[PDB]
C-alpha cells in the first residue's frame, strides 16, 4: 500500500495547484515591461556609468 | 512536460516474439542516447540495451545477445525493441529510459528510486 | 584618518598570507583518493588492508588522504564532478557485474572526469570464479564470448589454482580493458589489480600506480608520452 | 485503483493542461515589439582575487555590497573585500568538499555545507578573538547543495535527498520540512520579501513553496534535463531557471507558465549559474564553454559576453545595487566584472 | 667552450696579419 | 707594429748605450751588442715569434759577427710561414652566428612574450623555460657586443689595445655564455628529478635550483677573472689560454655535458618503460628523443673529450652553424607550436574577434 499511499498524495499535490487562479499572460507580461521602463536609470550596468561614482575605477 | 509511455507486453507461449514502443514526449529526440531497463519480479532492477543518437553504436547484455534487437526513429520520436525467441525466466517489468543529458555519451541511469527520466513500464510476461 | 584601517587591512592581510603558505604546501604534499567502489567487503577491508569516511595514512612518508562515499543516494551525475582534480579513483568491485560494468564505462566516459585516472581492483575472484566452477551455469548465463575465451599466454597466472578459475579472472579483467584502452587517448589509464585476500601490498600496487601517474602526467606535459 | 487512479492524476494534469493554454493570449516577442534595443554593450574585467588553491564551487555577495565570500574545495572558506582586494578571513573547514557558502543580510554570520552531510555556521563577530564554529546542523542524509540565510536564527537549506528544511540555530532541530521533489534538488531562489522561494531540482521540475506552511504552492515543467541554477525576477513575480540542455527559460507566477526562452544553437553546454541585474533587464547566464554571455531579458538575445575564464564557472552573483558581478570559477580565480 | 676558441683563433689569426703589415716594411 | 718600432727602439737606445768589432743597432727588428769579430751572435726570438707557434720556446735566429751578417735562419720563413689567406673561412663563420644569433634573438623576444602575458602558462615547469630563454638573448646580446670590440679596421690598433672595457666586455660575454650550458644543464636535472624523486615539494627545489643558474657561473668567471688580473694578464683576456686557466672556464662548461648526458639516456629508459607497457613505437620514440635534443644540449657531447688542436676546426661549422640556432629551435618546438598554447592562442583569437 506504500506505492498506492505516495500516489495518493499527488493528487492532492495536483489538487491545490488546480483551485488557483490564473491570469491572462499579456497583462502579466506588460507589469514586467512597466518595471523594466521605472527602473532603467537606477541599474549601473546596462548605462555606462562615470567614473566617479564607481568604486572600481 | 516529459513523460514516457511503453506500450505492449502481455502473454505469450514460451519462445515467441513480441515488440516494444516508447512513446516520447515534449523534448529533441535526436539528441539523446536512449535506452531500455528491466527488473524482474524479486530483484533489482537490470540494464538491457542502448542506442545512441543515430544509431551507431548499439550494445546488449550478455544474457539478451542476439535474440532481441533495438531501432530507434528519429524522425517519429520514438523508439523500438523488437524481441524474438523468448524465454520463462525473461518475465519483468521492461521500463524505457534516456540518459539525463543532450550531446554526451555518459548515463547513469541504471538504478530504482525515481530516475524521472525514464517510464513505469510494461508487463510482459511468458 | 583613512590610513588607520589601511595598515590593519594589510596586516590582516599578511598574517592571513602567512597561513596559506603553510597551507598550499601541505595541499601539494598529499595526494587524494576516491574510493566509489560498490563492495561493502571491499570498501572496509581495504581500509586496514556522516557523510563521507575520511582515512589518512602514510607510506614511504608519502601523505595519503583516503576517502570512502558514504551516506549518499544511488545516484551519481551531480557529486561525481567533486572529483575531477583526483589522483586515482579506486575502483573496487563484487547481475551484479553487467551492472559494475555499465558503471565504469560512464566514468570513462565524463565530460569532467576525462582526465582523471582509474585504479581497477577485482575482488573476490576466488570466490566469484570457483564459486561458478562449482556450479558450472554463471557465467555462460551472464557472457556467451566466455566459453570462446583462451587464457593469453602472456599472462603470468599463479601457480596452484584452478586453470579455468584464471580464464574466467583474465576473462573479466579483459572485460574492463576493452572499454578503457577503446578511446581513451593517453590522458588518463587503467590498472588492473587483484589481491583481495592478505594485508600484503594492496595500497603498494595503488602506491606503485599512483606514482606512475604523475609520472606519466609530467610527460604528457612535454609532448613526450 | 492504481489504474483508475493514474488517469485521475492525469485528467488533473490535463485540465490544468488547457488552462494555461486558456491564458494564453499571445507570446511576450508578440508585446515586446517595439522595446528599443540595449544593443551592443560589454564589460571588463577589474579585479581578480586569486587566494584559493583548488577549484571554486560558490560565492555569495553581501548586503553592503562589498564583502563577500568564497567556498572552494580544497577546504578553505574566505572572506573578501572585493573593494581593496584582501582577505579579511580565511577560514579553516572541517571536511573538505563543500559545495555552497551564505552570507547572512545582517552581516553577522557565514555558512557553508557540503558532503559530509552537516550545514555549519560560522561566527563573523567573534569579540572572543579569532573565529570559530558557533554551531551546526545535522538532519539531512544525501548531501547539501544550497542555504540562504533569513535572519541570523534561520535559514533555509537544500540538500541532495530531495529535502529542503528550515532550521532553528539555537535548538539545531528543523522546523518544518520540505517534501515535495523526486530528485536531488540543486538550487534555491528567496523570494525578495523572504515570504516564498522556489526550488529546482534534478527532477526538470520547478516548485514554489510557502516558508511558513511548508507546502509545495505550484509546480513549474518547462525544461528537459536536470535544473542547476534558479534566480528570482527582483519584484517576486518570475524567475530564471537554468538547466543543463543549454536554456533559460522565464516563469511568471501569475499566468502559471512559461513565457521566454533564452537558446542559441551555438550554445550546446550545460548551464551552471543564473542571476539578474537590478532592473531586470540584463539576464547573466554562465555557462560550461566558460563565457558568462549576457542574455537579453525582454528581447531573447545575447546581447553581451564576459569572456574571461579558463574552466566553468560554477557561481555567480550581482550585488543588491548592480554597481558589480562578480563569478568563480573552477580555476581558483575569481575576475570581478564591471 | 665554442665561442671561447672562436674568439681565441680568430683574435690569433688577425694578429698575424698586422706582423705581416709589418714584415713587409723591413723585407 | 709602428708603436714598437720606437718603443722597443727606445729601450734600444737605452741599451745601444748600455751595451767592439760589430756596432751595436738597431735593425728594424730588435736591438744589437756591439759585439766581437768571430763570435756567433745568437740572441732569442722577439715577441712577435711567440704567436707564431706553441713550441714557441725553440725560436731563434743567428746572425754573425764577421761586421752584420744576414740571419743564418730567416725570419719568416723559419716560423711566420705555415704552408694560404684564410679569411674566408673566419669572415663567413664569423658572419654565419651574426645572423645566427639574429633569427633566435627575434624569436625569443617574441616567444617569451606569450609566456609571461597569457598568464594561463605560468606554471613551474614555464617559470624554468624563461630562464633558458632569457639565457640566451644573453648569449646573443653579449657575442654582438663582443664582436663590437673586433671590427678593428686598424691593425696597429687593435693590437695594442689593452684597455679596461675590452676587459669587462669580455668577461660579461665569459659569463653571459657559460650560463647557457648551466641553463642547458638544469632543464635536464629538473625533468629527471620530476620523474624519479616525484614525492618533493617543488617550491622546495625550483628557487634553491635559480641559484645556481647564475650564481654558480657568476662565481667561476671572477675567479678565472682574478688568476689573470691579478697573475697572467698579457691581452686583454682572449689570447693568452695557458692551459690551466682555461679548464676553469671550459672545465665546468664540459662537467656540464657529461654529466648532462647521462640524464639525457637517464630519462629515454624510463620513457621507454612507459611506452612499452601495454597501455607504432619506434616512431613515438622518434620525436620524443629528438624533441629533448636542443632542450638538453646534447650536441656538445660529440666534441666534449675531443682535444681542440685535434680536432681542427671542423667543429665550427657544427657548433656555430647548429649551436647558433639552437635558441632558435627551442622558442619553436615549446612556446611558438607547444600543444597547450596552441589551443590557447585559439581563445584570444577568436574571443577578441
Amino acid at each position: 500500500t506504500a506505492s498506492i499511499a505516495q500516489a495518493r498524495k499527488l493528487v492532492e499535490q495536483l489538487k491545490m495547484e488546480a483551485n488557483i487562479d490564473r491570469i491572462k499572460v499579456s497583462k502579466a507580461a506588460a507589469d514586467l515591461m512597466a518595471y523594466c521602463e521605472a527602473h532603467a536609470k537606477e541599474d549601473p550596468l546596462l548605462t555606462p556609468v562615470p567614473a566617479s561614482e564607481n568604486p572600481f575605477r | 512536460q516529459v513523460q514516457l509511455q511503453e506500450s505492449g507486453g502481455g502473454l505469450v507461449q514460451p519462445g515467441g516474439s513480441l515488440r516494444l514502443s516508447c512513446a516520447a514526449s515534449g523534448f529533441t529526440f535526436s539528441n539523446y542516447k536512449m535506452n531500455w531497463v528491466r527488473q524482474a519480479p524479486g530483484k533489482g532492477l537490470e540494464w538491457v540495451s542502448d542506442i545512441s543518437q543515430s544509431g551507431a553504436s548499439i550494445s546488449y547484455t550478455g544474457s539478451v545477445k542476439g535474440r532481441f534487437t533495438i531501432s530507434r526513429d528519429n524522425a517519429k520520436n520514438t523508439l523500438y525493441l523488437q524481441m524474438n525467441s523468448l524465454k520463462p525466466e525473461d518475465t519483468a517489468v521492461y521500463y524505457c529510459a534516456r540518459c539525463p543529458a543532450p550531446f554526451t555519451r555518459d548515463c547513469f541511469d541504471v538504478t530504482s528510486t525515481t530516475y524521472a527520466y525514464r517510464g513505469q513500464g510494461t508487463q510482459v510476461t511468458v | 584618518d583613512q590610513r588607520n584601517e589601511e595598515k590593519a587591512q594589510r596586516e590582516a592581510n599578511k598574517k592571513i598570507e602567512k597561513q596559506l603558505q603553510k597551507d598550499k604546501q601541505v595541499y601539494r604534499a598529499t595526494h587524494r583518493l576516491l574510493l566509489l567502489g560498490a563492495g561493502e567487503s571491499g570498501k572496509n577491508t581495504i581500509v586496514k588492508q556522516s557523510g563521507i569516511f575520511e582515512t589518512k595514512f602514510q607510506v614511504d612518508k608519502v601523505n595519503f588522504h583516503m576517502f570512502d562515499v558514504g551516506a549518499q543516494r544511488d545516484e551519481r551525475r551531480k557529486w561525481i564532478q567533486c572529483f575531477n582534480d583526483v589522483t586515482a579513483i579506486i575502483f573496487v568491485v563484487a547481475n551484479r557485474l553487467q551492472a559494475a560494468l555499465k558503471l565504469f564505462d560512464s566514468i570513462w566516459n565524463n565530460k569532467w572526469l576525462r582526465d582523471t585516472s582509474v585504479i581497477l581492483f577485482l575482488n573476490k575472484q576466488d570466490l566469484l570464479a570457483e564459486k561458478v566452477l562449482a556450479g558450472k551455469s554463471k557465467i555462460e548465463d551472464y557472457f556467451p564470448e566466455f566459453a570462446r575465451y583462451t587464457t593469453p599466454e602472456d599472462a603470468t597466472p599463479e601457480p596452484g589454482e584452478d586453470p579455468r578459475v584464471t580464464r574466467a579472472k583474465y576473462f573479466i579483467r579483459d572485460e574492463f580493458l576493452r572499454i578503457s584502452t577503446a578511446s581513451g587517448d593517453g590522458r588518463h589509464y587503467c590498472y588492473p589489480h587483484f589481491t583481495c585476500a592478505v594485508d600484503t601490498e594492496n595500497i603498494r600496487r595503488v602506491f606503485n600506480d599512483c606514482r606512475d601517474i604523475i609520472q606519466r602526467m609530467h610527460l604528457r606535459q612535454y609532448e613526450l608520452l | 485503483e492504481l489504474d483508475q487512479l493514474r488517469q485521475e492524476a492525469e485528467q488533473l494534469k490535463n485540465q490544468i493542461r488547457d488552462a494555461r493554454k486558456a491564458c494564453a493570449d499571445a507570446t511576450l516577442s508578440q508585446i515586446t515589439n517595439n522595446i528599443d534595443p540595449v544593443g551592443r554593450i560589454q564589460m571588463r574585467t577589474r579585479r581578480t582575487l586569486r587566494g584559493h588553491l583548488a577549484k571554486i564551487y560558490a560565492m555569495h555577495w553581501g548586503t553592503d555590497s562589498r564583502l563577500l565570500v568564497s567556498a572552494s574545495q580544497d577546504g578553505k572558506l574566505i572572506i573578501w573585500d572585493s573593494y581593496t582586494t584582501n582577505k579579511v578571513h580565511a577560514i579553516p573547514l572541517r571536511s573538505s568538499w563543500v559545495m555552497t557558502c551564505a552570507y547572512a543580510p545582517s552581516g553577522n554570520y557565514v555558512a557553508c555545507g557540503g558532503l559530509d552531510n552537516i550545514c555549519s555556521i560560522y561566527n563573523l563577530k567573534t569579540r572572543e578573538g579569532n573565529v570559530r564554529v558557533s554551531r551546526e546542523l545535522a538532519g539531512h542524509t544525501g548531501y547539501l547543495s544550497c542555504c540562504r540565510f533569513l535572519d541570523d536564527n534561520q535559514i533555509v537549506t537544500s540538500s541532495g535527498d530531495t529535502t529542503c528544511a528550515l532550521w532553528d540555530i539555537e535548538t539545531g532541530q528543523q522546523t518544518t520540512t520540505f517534501t515535495g521533489h523526486t530528485g536531488d534538488v540543486m538550487s534555491l531562489s528567496l523570494a525578495p520579501d523572504t515570504r516564498l522561494f522556489v526550488s529546482g531540482a534534478c527532477d526538470a521540475s520547478a516548485k514554489l513553496w510557502d516558508v511558513r506552511e511548508g507546502m509545495c504552492r505550484q509546480t513549474f515543467t518547462g525544461h528537459e534535463s536536470d535544473i542547476n541554477a534558479i534566480c528570482f525576477f527582483p519584484n517576486g513575480n518570475a524567475f530564471a531557471t537554468g538547466s543543463d540542455d543549454a536554456t533559460c527559460r522565464l516563469f511568471d507566477l501569475r499566468a502559471d507558465q512559461e513565457l521566454m526562452t533564452y537558446s542559441h544553437d551555438n550554445i550546446i553546454c550545460g548551464i551552471t549559474s543564473v542571476s539578474f541585474s537590478k532592473s531586470g533587464r540584463l539576464l547573466l547566464a554562465g555557462y560550461d564553454d566558460f563565457n558568462c554571455n549576457v542574455w537579453d531579458a525582454l528581447k531573447a538575445d545575447r546581447a553581451g559576453v564576459l569572456a574571461g575564464h579558463d574552466n566553468r564557472v560554477s557561481c555567480l552573483g550581482v550585488t543588491d545595487d548592480g554597481m558589480a558581478v562578480a563569478t568563480g570559477s573552477w580555476d581558483s580565480f575569481l575576475k570581478i566584472w564591471n | 667552450h665554442s665561442d671561447g676558441i672562436f674568439t681565441d683563433s680568430y683574435s690569433r689569426y688577425r694578429k698575424q696579419m698586422a706582423v705581416k703589415k709589418y714584415l713587409a716594411a723591413v723585407l | 707594429d709602428d708603436k714598437i718600432f720606437k718603443k722597443e727602439q727606445a729601450m734600444c737606445l737605452e741599451k745601444i748605450q748600455r751595451a767592439p768589432g760589430c756596432p751595436g743597432m738597431w735593425d728594424n727588428i730588435t736591438c744589437w751588442k756591439p759585439a766581437h769579430v768571430g763570435e756567433m751572435v745568437l740572441v732569442s726570438c722577439p715577441e712577435l715569434f711567440r704567436i707564431f707557434n706553441p713550441d714557441q720556446d725553440m725560436g731563434v735566429v743567428s746572425r754573425n759577427c764577421t761586421g752584420w751578417s744576414e740571419p743564418f735562419p730567416h725570419y719568416f720563413d723559419a716560423c711566420g710561414f705555415d704552408e694560404g689567406d684564410q679569411d674566408y673561412y673566419y669572415l663567413s663563420v664569423k658572419a654565419l652566428y651574426t645572423v645566427g644569433y639574429s633569427l633566435s634573438l627575434v624569436a625569443l623576444l617574441l616567444a617569451m612574450v606569450i609566456l609571461c602575458r597569457f598568464r594561463k602558462l605560468h606554471c613551474t615547469r614555464n617559470f624554468i623555460h624563461m630562464n633558458l630563454f632569457v639565457s640566451f638573448m644573453l648569449r646573443a646580446i653579449s657575442v654582438f657586443i663582443k664582436d663590437w670590440i673586433l671590427y678593428a679596421e686598424q691593425d696597429s690598433n687593435h693590437c695594442f689595445i689593452s684597455t679596461v672595457e675590452c676587459k669587462a666586455v669580455m668577461v660579461f660575454f665569459h659569463y653571459c655564455v657559460v650560463s647557457n650550458y648551466f641553463w642547458l644543464f638544469i632543464e635536464g636535472l629538473y625533468l629527471f628529478t620530476l620523474l624519479v624523486e616525484t614525492f618533493f615539494p617543488e617550491r622546495r627545489y625550483f628557487y634553491w635550483y635559480t641559484i645556481i643558474g647564475w650564481g654558480a657561473p657568476l662565481v667561476f668567471v671572477t675567479v678565472w677573472a682574478t688568476l689573470r688580473l691579478y697573475f697572467d694578464d698579457t691581452g686583454c683576456w682572449d689570447m693568452n689560454d695557458s692551459t690551466a686557466l682555461w679548464w676553469v672556464i671550459k672545465g665546468p662548461v664540459v662537467g656540464s655535458i657529461m654529466v648532462n648526458f647521462v640524464l639525457f639516456i637517464g630519462i629515454i629508459v624510463i620513457l621507454v618503460q612507459k611506452l612499452q607497457s601495454p597501455d607504432s613505437i619506434y616512431l613515438r620514440l622518434a620525436r620524443s628523443t629528438l624533441l629533448l635534443i636542443p632542450l638538453f644540449g646534447i650536441h656538445y657531447t660529440v666534441f666534449a673529450f675531443s682535444p681542440e688542436n685535434v680536432s681542427k676546426r671542423e667543429r665550427l661549422v657544427f657548433e656555430l652553424g647548429l649551436g647558433s640556432f639552437q635558441g632558435f629551435v627551442v622558442a619553436v618546438l615549446y612556446c611558438f607550436l607547444n600543444g597547450e598554447v596552441q589551443a590557447e592562442i585559439k581563445r584570444k583569437w577568436r574571443s577578441w574577434k
